[PDB]
RNA sequence: CUAAGAAAUUCACGGCGGGCUUGAUGUCCGCGUCUACCUGGUUCACUGCCGUGUAGGC
C-alpha cells in the first residue's frame, strides 16, 4: 500500500481523469526475491561452451 | 534542456523485515536463541489474527539490518546524456556546498529513538537500542542508545549521535562499506500485545466467512514489512508549508499522510518535489538551503521520475 | 458476462508452471497470480478462486490435465 | 472493426494443437501464441485475450470443439 | 482489385470441410489451404487470414453458416 | 455444488506454508485457515476438515506434494 | 371522359450404364525490461445482584 507520487500528466481538474488524486492510497502488487535470515552469500553458478 | 522520458534511482538505506522475539529483562546481553512469537487465530461470528507475548516474557526484542550504498545522484536509467550530465552536476555542486550530514544526523536520530516500533512504543515502560557495525562478519563498533529520552520531536546532539552520523555520512558519500545490525528492546508488558504489521490481499474475497485480519509472518515467526521500517526511518521531513506542532512527516512527492487522508505540498504552491527540482536543474534556481534537503532526501528514497514528452 | 469468469492457463515461458484470471463482472479482480508448479495446485487454485469471489453462478476453464482433478461436470458450472 | 478480435486456429503440420491471434482496433496486437495441445488450454487461452485485452467489447471466434466450453453466446460475444 | 479477398468455400469431394483462398493485391498468395471441418473454425482461419495480408483493407466472402460466427460490421473493411 | 469441497493452497507471500478453504453447500464455512509448514500437516489438516464439515461426499484438492501423504482411495468421496 | 368499354389454356410422362492421378525435396541465422511504496480506520466481551428489569467491576 503506497501514495501515488508521480507526474500528474493530465489537467488540474480534468473531467475524464487518466489517474487518481494524491489524498487517496494505491495498491498493488509485486514480485520479491530475498535471502533466508541466516544465510548472507549468495551463489550464481552456469556454463560456458 | 527537457526532462528525460525514463528516469529512474536505485533504492538507498535498503532494510530487511524486522525479526519479533520475546523474553525477560536483564537478559539482553546473552539474548541470541530467545523464541520468535507466532500469530493466533482467534473467535469474535468473525476470525481474527491476533499476537501476544508468552506469560514468561515480558520484553520484546526486534532485529533487523541495513546497507548503505551511495552514489545518490547517479540514475539507473536515463534517455538523454544532457539531462543526466546536467543533473550530475547539480548533486555535484550540492555536495560540494555540504556533504550528507544534516541527513545522516537525522537518519541516526530516526535510529536512536526506536521509531520502527510502530504502536509498540506508545505503551512502553523503557526502550534501548543497540547498534553494531559489520565489517568482517564480526562487531567492529557498538551504539548503545536510550530511546526514552531522545525524544520524537526535537533534534538534539549527543557525542555517540555524531560518530554515528560520521559513520551513515561515509557510507552515504562512497568511500566505506557499512552495514548496520539493529536491535531494539522494548519492555511492553508480562504477555501484552505486540503490533505486527497488517496484512494485505489483493486476492481476498467477499462472501461472509472470510478472515477480518490477518498478520505478517515469516516462517511461522511475526514479523514487520521492510518498507514500513523504510517508512518509519524516513521520517526527517519538517520544512513544509504547515505550522509547527503537528510534528515531522515523511519525504514523499507532495508530503501527504494517507491515513488523516491530509496532503501537504499540493502543486498549486510552488513546494512540492517536482517543481523544485525543475527549477533546479533547468532554470538555475536553488529554492532555498532547507528545500535541498528535501530534494536529496527525495532522491536518496528514489522512484520513477518521466515527464511524457 | 453475468457469472465469475475464472481462467487458468500455462506460462510458454517456462512449462509445468500455471497461472490464474479472475473476472467478476465487467472488471479483473485478480490478474496473473501464481497458481502453482503442477496440475493440483493449479486445479486447487482455480477452485480457491470460484469459492470466494462468486456469485450464485460461475465457470472454470482450464486444460484437460487440470480439469481432470476437478470433478467430472458437477463443480465446473454453476 | 471496433471490439478485440481473438482466433484460435488447429495447426495443420501437427493436428491437435491450437494458436491464437488477437487484433484490436486495427492494430495486430498478438500474432500466433501458443495456446495449448488440448481443446480446453485453447480456450482458457481465448479467454484470458479477451479478458485482458479489448476492455469494452469483444468477440471471440474458433472450432466447435473449443467454443464447447465456453458458455454459449452468453460469454462469447460482448 | 486494391483490397484483400478472403473467400471460404466447401469441398464438394468430402462435405463439411472447408478450404481457404486469399487474393491480396492480384495474385493468390495462399491456395486451398486446409480450413476446418466445421463452420466456426472456417470463420476462425478466414479472420485469421483477413488480420494478416489485408492492411489497409479486405472483405471476406463465404457461405450462410460460416459468416453467421462473425457480425456484420467485421466482414466488410 | 452439493458436495463439500476442501481445497489446500500454498500462500506465495511466504512459500511452504499452507491454507485451507471448506465450502459446504453454496457458502463457506472456513475461508483461509492455517495449516502447517510442512505438507505433512497440510494434509493431516485436509483429512481432519474432510471429517468435519461434509460427513457425504467430500473432495480434497491439492499440491502433488500434499496428496502424497494420503491413500489414493482417500481423496475423493 | 384514358388505341375507351368485355374475357377460364386444359390435360399426361422411367435418363440410363462403366472407370488406378502418379511420383521428389535442408528454412536459417542475433538479442539487457528496467524503477519506487504504512492495510488502516475497527476484538461493545465475561459473568454476576437479580424470579423479570437495571444497578456495577476490569
Amino acid at each position: 500500500r503506497g501514495t501515488i507520487s508521480n507526474r500528474l500528466k493530465t489537467k488540474d481538474r480534468d473531467p475524464a481523469k487518466l489517474d487518481a488524486s494524491i489524498q487517496s492510497p494505491n495498491l498493488q502488487t509485486v514480485d520479491v526475491a530475498n535471502l533466508p535470515s541466516d544465510a548472507d552469500t549468495l551463489k550464481v553458478r552456469f556454463t560456458l561452451r | 534542456l527537457s526532462t528525460a522520458s525514463v528516469l529512474a534511482f536505485e533504492r538507498k538505506l535498503d532494510p530487511s523485515d524486522a525479526l519479533m522475539s520475546a523474553g525477560a529483562w536483564a537478559q539482553r546481553d546473552a539474548s541470541q536463541e530467545w523464541p520468535a512469537v507466532t500469530v493466533r487465530e482467534k473467535s469474535v461470528l468473525q476470525t481474527v489474527d491476533v499476537a501476544n507475548l508468552p506469560s514468561d516474557a515480558d520484553t520484546l526484542k526486534v532485529r533487523f539490518t541495513l546497507r548503505v550504498l551511495g552514489g545518490a545522484g547517479t540514475p539507473s536509467a536515463c534517455n538523454d546524456a544532457a539531462y543526466r550530465d546536467k543533473l550530475l552536476q547539480t548533486v555535484a555542486t550540492y555536495v560540494n556546498e555540504q556533504g550528507f550530514a544534516e541527513l545522516a544526523r537525522r537518519y541516526a536520530h530516526n535510529l536512536a529513538n526506536a521509531r520502527f516500533l510502530w504502536r509498540n512504543r506508545v505503551g512502553a515502560e523503557a526502550v534501548e537500542v543497540r547498534i553494531n557495525h559489520i565489517r568482517q562478519g564480526e562487531v567492529a563498533r557498538t551504539w548503545r542508545f536510550d530511546a526514552l529520552a531522545i525524544g520524537l520531536r526535537d533534534f538534539k546532539a549527543d557525542a555517540e549521535l555524531d560518530a554515528l552520523a560520521e559513520l551513515i555520512a561515509s557510507g552515504l558519500s562512497g568511500s566505506g562499506h557499512v552495514l548496520l545490525e539493529v536491535v531494539a528492546f522494548a519492555r511492553i508488558g508480562d504477555g501484552q500485545e505486540v503490533f505486527p504489521s497488517q496484512e494485505l490481499i489483493l486476492d481476498k474475497g467477499d462472501k461472509k466467512g472470510q478472515k477480518s485480519k490477518t498478520l505478517y509472518s515469516v516462517r511461522d515467526a511475526a514479523a514487520i514489512h521492510s518498507q514500513k521500517i523504510g517508512n518509519a526511518l524516513r521520517t526527517i521531513d519538517t520544512w513544509y508549508p504547515d505550522e509547527d506542532g503537528l510534528g515531522p512527516i515523511a519525504v514523499e512527492p507532495y508530503g501527504s499522510v494517507t491515513s488523516q487522508g491530509k496532503a501537504y505540498r499540493q502543486p498549486k504552491q510552488k513546494l512540492d518535489f517536482y517543481t523544485l527540482l525543475d527549477n533546479w536543474v533547468l532554470r538555475d534556481e536553488a529554492p532555498a538551503v532547507e528545500q535541498q534537503h528535501y530534494v536529496i532526501a527525495n532522491l536518496i528514497r528514489g522512484g520513477v521520475f518521466g515527464e511524457a514528452e | 458476462s453475468r457469472p465469475t469468469v475464472v481462467t487458468v492457463t500455462e506460462t510458454p515461458r517456462n512449462p509445468g508452471s500455471y497461472e490464474v484470471n479472475v473476472e467478476r463482472d465487467g472488471k479483473m479482480v485478480v490478474g496473473r497470480a501464481r497458481a502453482g508448479s503442477d496440475p493440483g495446485a493449479a486445479a486447487a487454485k482455480a477452485m480457491q478462486m470460484a469459492m470466494e469471489w462468486g456469485s450464485p453462478n460461475y465457470v472454470i476453464l482450464g486444460s484437460n490435465k487440470v480439469l481432470a482433478f476437478i470433478p467430472e461436470q458437477l463443480r465446473v458450472k454453476m
